[PDB]
C-alpha cells in the first residue's frame, strides 16, 4: 500500500579516471 | 415445401384483432417492447403472446429459408420451444405477455 | 412435530354455504392425514425444528420435489384456506387492499370476475391464489437498478395439486381450494356455484387485508 | 511438450507481456469494475 | 423433395422426432438474464456518426455555410445495401481485418445533437473560465441505449 | 544505535537515518526523506466505458494490475532529459480476437478497436 524511492546519484568509473571530488 | 411455416411451427396468428379481444386479454396492461432495424435470435422457453402496435417483423425459424411476416394489428402466439430469428427493418413496437402452462 | 390446528370458527358456523359434513371430511380426514403423514416423514431428519414454510421451501428442492413436499405444502395450503373464510364473509375489502386491487385490476368488480374465471378454469386438482408479487430471483443480473414501485403488484395465479406461490417467493393473500373434495358433497360437479358462494358469502377480507400488511412489511424490510 | 501448441502459445504471450512490463513484481491486483467505483468515490 | 432443405421442417411435416443434440448440462432457469438489446449496436453507430459530424462542424464551419444540418444528404454513391464492408488493414507489421460501417446522414438527428453539443460547450467554457475542468457523464444517445436495454431486461 | 540505518515513520515523509563513519573515531548522521508514494487502487478508467445501467454476465473479465517496474532495492538510473516511470498500470484480458471497426459518414473517418471473445 506504500512504496519508497530514495534518490542516490551513483557514478561507476574506470580506475584510471581522474576524480576531482574528495571522499 | 407446400405447408406454410405457421402451420408447421404452430404459430397461432389472429390478424386484424378486434378491440373486444384486446380488452378480453387485458392488452392495455401488457409490457412494451420496441426496436429499430436489427436482428434478434431467440429460443422461446414459454409461450409468448405478442400484439404488434407498429411496424412489422419477419420470423425465420432455425435452419429455414422462408419467413413468417406479422404486421401491426396482428396478435401472435409464439409457442414454447420455438427457435427462430426475428428481423426488423424499421421502427417496431409491441405489447407482450408470457404464458405458463394453463394460464391463458 | 406439526399440529393440526382447528379452523377459527365452529365446524357448524359455515352453514349453509359449507356444510358440517364437508368440514368433517375436509378438515377431519384430508387435512388431518396431511399433517399425520408429514410428521412421519420429518421425524429423525433435518426437517425437524423448522417452520412449515421452511419445510415447504426445502422439500420443493427447486422443482425436484422431495417426498415430504406434497404433505408439507398441502398442510400449509389448508391452514391458509381455513383462515381465508369466515362465517360472515363476502362483501368488499377496503383500505390499502382496495387501492391496490383497483390499481392492478381496474376495479373490484373486474378483479372478482378475473378471480372467478381463474378458479373455474383450473383443470384438475389445484388452488387459485391472490398473491402480492415482490419476489427476488436467485440468478445473476436479476436486480432492477431503478425500481418503479409498480413492480410490486397483485396477481392471480393458479397452481396444480399441492403447489403454492411460496415456492416462487410470492406472498399469498387469498386462496380457494379447487380440489373436488372441497365442494363435491355440497355442489357435486357445480364448481361455478361453489366459487360464486366463496366470493359472496365466505371470503374474509379482513384476513386478506391483514396478510397484505405483513407482505408489505416483508418487502419493506428487504428494501432496507 | 516443448514443441506442443500450448507451449508455443504460452511463450508467445510471455514475450508480448515482457515487452510491456518485464521483471517487476506484482504489487496488488484489482478488478476493473472495483477499480472504477473507488475512483468515483475519490473524485 | 426439392423444396425440403430444412431437416427440422421435414420432421414437422411428418411425425418424426427432432434431430438429437448433446445435453448442455445446464438448467435454463439458472442462467443469468439477458439485457443487451440487439438494436443498441445500431444506436452506437448512429451516436458515433453524429459526434464526428458535430466535430467537423466545429473545426471547419466554413464548409457548413447556408445549409441546415437537417438538410444534409449522403454522398453520390451511397448504397443502402452495402452498409457493411469487410476488409483487412495493416498495423505496423501486424495485419488485422477491418470492418467498415457505412452510415447515412438521413438516419441521424443532428438538430438535437447540435443543441446538446452547444449546451456542453458552454459549460466547458464556464468551467475553463473558473479554472476548473468539465466532464460529460453521458449524452442523449447513451441514455437512449439504456432505455432500450431496460426494455430488453424487462422482457427477459 | 550501532545499526547502519534507521527508518523513521512520519509522526509528511518517511525519514531514513543512516550513520556514516568516515574514520574509526569519527562518525555523523545523514537524514534523508525517501518518497512516500501511495499507488491509488483507484485508476481512473471510467474513460473506457460508459458504465451501462445493465451488465450481463460475461465469460470475459477485465483486470487492473499494478506493476512496480523495478525490484526491491534495485537502482533506477536516470538518463538525461528522460523521466523515470516507476509504476505501470496495465489492463489484463482474462476469461479473444481483435480487429478494427470503422464508422464513416460523408467523408469522415473514426477508427475503433473491437476486442471480443
Ligand atoms: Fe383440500
Amino acid at each position: 500500500d506504500r512504496f519508497f524511492f530514495i534518490p542516490e546519484e551513483v557514478h561507476i568509473l574506470p580506475e584510471s579516471s581522474a576524480i576531482m571530488v574528495e571522499n | 415445401m407446400q405447408t406454410p411455416l405457421e402451420e408447421l411451427y404452430n404459430v397461432k396468428v389472429e390478424r386484424k384483432v378486434s378491440q373486444r379481444r384486446l380488452e378480453e386479454l387485458g392488452v392495455s396492461r401488457w409490457s412494451v417492447w420496441k426496436t429499430g432495424k436489427c436482428k434478434l435470435p431467440w429460443d422461446w422457453q414459454v409461450d409468448q403472446l405478442v400484439y404488434i402496435e407498429e411496424g412489422e417483423v419477419r420470423v425465420v425459424p432455425e435452419g429455414s429459408k422462408r419467413f413468417m411476416q406479422f404486421l401491426a394489428g396482428d396478435l401472435v402466439r409464439y409457442p414454447k420451444w420455438l427457435e427462430a430469428d426475428l428481423f426488423f427493418n424499421a421502427p417496431y413496437s409491441e405489447r407482450y405477455c408470457f404464458k405458463a402452462y394453463a394460464d391463458d | 412435530g406439526f399440529e393440526l390446528k382447528p379452523p377459527p370458527y365452529p365446524l357448524d358456523a359455515l352453514e349453509p354455504h359449507m356444510s358440517r359434513e364437508t368440514l368433517d371430511y375436509h378438515w377431519g380426514k384430508h387435512h388431518k392425514t396431511y399433517v399425520e403423514n408429514l410428521n412421519k416423514q420429518i421425524v429423525g431428519t433435518d426437517l425437524d425444528g423448522l417452520s412449515l414454510e421452511e419445510v415447504v421451501l426445502l422439500s420443493y428442492n427447486r422443482g425436484n420435489m422431495l417426498p415430504a413436499f406434497n404433505n408439507a405444502a398441502q398442510a400449509w395450503n389448508h391452514e391458509f384456506f381455513w383462515e381465508s373464510i369466515q362465517p360472515g364473509g363476502g362483501g368488499k375489502p377496503s383500505g390499502d387492499l382496495l387501492r391496490l386491487i383497483e390499481r392492478d385490476f381496474g376495479s373490484f368488480s373486474d378483479f372478482v370476475e378475473r378471480f372467478k374465471a381463474a378458479a373455474a378454469s383450473n383443470f384438475g386438482s389445484g388452488w387459485t391464489w391472490l398473491a402480492y408479487k415482490a419476489n427476488r430471483l436467485d440468478v445473476a443480473n436479476a436486480v432492477n437498478p431503478l425500481p418503479k414501485e409498480e413492480d410490486k403488484k397483485l396477481v392471480i395465479v393458479k397452481t396444480p395439486n399441492a403447489v403454492n406461490p411460496l415456492v416462487w417467493d410470492y406472498s399469498p393473500l387469498l386462496t380457494i381450494d379447487t380440489w373436488e373434495h372441497a365442494y363435491y358433497l355440497d355442489f357435486e360437479n357445480r364448481r361455478i356455484e361453489y366459487i360464486n358462494t366463496f366470493m359472496e358469502k365466505l371470503v374474509s377480507w379482513e384476513t386478506v387485508s391483514t396478510r397484505l400488511e405483513s407482505a408489505m412489511a416483508r418487502a419493506a424490510q428487504r428494501e432496507q | 511438450p516443448k514443441n506442443s501448441e500450448i507451449s508455443k502459445q504460452e511463450r508467445m504471450k510471455d514475450a508480448h507481456n515482457k515487452s510491456i512490463v518485464g521483471k517487476g513484481n506484482v504489487w496488488y491486483d484489482m478488478s476493473y469494475d472495483d477499480a472504477i467505483k473507488q475512483t468515483i468515490e475519490r473524485r | 423433395r426439392d423444396g425440403d432443405t430444412n431437416p427440422d421442417e421435414i420432421r414437422r411435416d411428418c411425425g418424426r422426432p427432432p434431430e438429437p443434440r448433446k445435453d448442455p448440462g445446464s438448467k435454463p432457469e439458472e442462467e443469468g438474464l439477458l439485457s443487451d438489446h440487439p438494436y443498441v449496436d445500431k444506436l452506437w453507430q448512429l451516436h458515433v456518426a453524429e459526434q464526428m459530424i458535430l466535430d467537423d462542424y466545429e473545426a471547419n464551419p466554413e464548409k457548413y455555410k447556408g445549409k441546415k444540418l437537417s438538410e444534409l444528404s449522403d454522398d453520390e454513391g451511397f448504397d443502402e445495401r452495402k452498409e457493411i464492408e469487410h476488409g483487412e488493414a495493416y498495423y505496423k507489421k501486424t495485419k488485422l481485418p477491418k470492418v467498415i460501417l457505412k452510415t447515412s446522414v438521413k438516419e441521424l438527428d443532428l438538430e438535437a445533437a447540435l443543441i446538446e453539443r452547444k449546451y456542453h460547450n458552454k459549460l466547458m467554457m464556464e468551467a475553463k473560465a473558473r479554472g476548473e475542468g468539465y466532464k460529460i457523464e453521458k449524452l442523449r444517445r447513451n441514455i437512449e441505449m439504456d432505455e432500450y436495454d431496460s426494455l430488453h431486461w424487462r422482457r427477459s | 544505535s550501532r545499526h547502519s540505518g534507521i527508518l523513521i515513520p512520519p509522526g509528511k515523509n518517511w525519514i531514513y537515518v543512516q550513520r556514516i563513519t568516515p574514520t574509526k573515531k569519527k562518525f555523523f548522521v545523514l537524514v534523508r526523506p525517501v518518497a512516500t508514494y501511495e499507488i491509488a487502487d483507484s485508476i481512473n478508467l471510467a474513460t473506457l466505458f460508459p458504465k451501462d445501467l445493465f451488465r450481463e454476465k460475461d465469460n470475459i473479465q477485465l483486470r487492473v494490475f499494478n506493476y512496480i517496474l523495478y525490484g526491491n532495492g534495485k537502482p533506477t538510473r536516470g538518463i538525461s532529459d528522460t523521466s523515470i516511470q516507476l509504476v505501470r498500470t496495465c489492463l489484463v484480458l482474462n476469461w479473444v480476437r481483435a480487429f478494427f471497426v470503422e464508422v464513416n459518414t460523408k467523408g469522415l473517418i473514426r477508427d475503433f478497436i473491437r476486442i471480443g471473445l
